[PDB]
C-alpha cells in the first residue's frame, strides 16, 4: 500500500454503510391494516321508485 | 248486513280509529319506505293508486 500505490481517490462517506455498532438506527416501523376488512368489488347501482 | 266472518268490507274508511286519525300514504311513499316495520306496527291506510 505504501510504496506500489501513486495516486489516491477520496469522496463522502456513503449514507448506506452503518457500523455494526449502529445497528438500532435501522429499527423501523411498518403498518399492515386490520385483516378484517372487506374490500368491495361490485359496484354501486342507483333507482328510484317514482 | 251480509253475515260474512271477519268481513273484509268496510262501509266507509275509518277517518279515525281509537280516537286518532289513520294515517295516510301514497304508494310511491310507501314503496320507497325502508322502515316497514315500525309503521306497519300500527296499521295505514294505501291510496294513490287503482
Amino acid at each position: 500500500s505504501k510504496m506500489n500505490v501513486s495516486y489516491r481517490l477520496y469522496i463522502k462517506t456513503p449514507a448506506c454503510l452503518l457500523p455494526l455498532s449502529d445497528y438500532m438506527r435501522a429499527q423501523h416501523d411498518y403498518v399492515s391494516p386490520s385483516s378484517s376488512r372487506v374490500y368491495i368489488k361490485d359496484p354501486a347501482v342507483v333507482y328510484t321508485r317514482s | 248486513r251480509f253475515g260474512f266472518r271477519d268481513s273484509p268490507f268496510c262501509t266507509s274508511l275509518p277517518r279515525t280509529i281509537m280516537g286518532n286519525d289513520v294515517r295516510r300514504i301514497s304508494y310511491n311513499v310507501f314503496s320507497m319506505m325502508e322502515d316497514i316495520d315500525d309503521v306497519i306496527s300500527e296499521g295505514f291506510i294505501l291510496y294513490d293508486a287503482y
